[PDB]
């Protein structure tokens, strides 16, 4: 797993993944908080999950089927890892 | 136009008011864009043709295409005009 990791940094307020993009990478989360939300038909939707350190992100999409739901826009600085 | 359609599909109810807006405006300010013909029949025909297309899709059983069509602003309760669900 470690032999194929590439880093990436986002300032608080960046869209990482949403419904439009299919799975392309295994975004792992380092120190920092990224907001996970989804969409609705009323002001969309807010407060799905607040991902923290030592967790995963965008795993079920590669696990079973393409497309990455749970539109995520980051909320804090974090040194996310990325695996193909 | 592409992003307008791609955002009407998500805010379908909002574009629903949007066509309401344009038609009520044609009622009031007829000199703006009423100089043509009726449009409500055209939107009804769009809905009816999408219904016939989803009928054909159910005949072909395309799960992805049927899901995309239904979520693209289609009412699932609308069956064949005769009534074939």
């Amino acid at each position: 797993i470690v032999i194929r990791l590439h880093e990436e940094y986002f300032l608080p307020g960046e869209v990482i993944t949403e419904q439009g993009n299919v799975v392309d990478h295994l975004y792992f989360v380092c120190e920092g908080l990224l907001e996970a939300l989804v969409t609705k038909t009323d002001g969309s939707e807010e407060s799905v999950t607040l991902l923290g350190p030592h967790t995963s992100f965008g795993d079920i999409s590669i696990i079973c089927n393409i497309s990455q739901p749970f539109t995520v826009r980051v909320c804090e600085l974090c040194h996310l890892l990325r695996l193909d | 136009k592409q992003s307008f359609s791609n955002i009407l599909e998500i805010y379908f109810h909002d574009g629903r008011t949007i066509l309401n807006n344009i038609m009520e405006e044609k009622e009031s300010n007829d000199r703006i864009k009423k100089l043509e013909s009726d449009i409500v029949i055209h939107i009804g025909k769009q809905e009816a043709e999408l219904a016939l297309k989803v009928n054909s899709a159910a005949f072909q059983g395309d799960f992805y295409q049927l899901k995309s069509l239904i979520r693209s602003g289609a009412d699932p309760n609308k069956t064949d005009y005769d009534g074939r669900s």
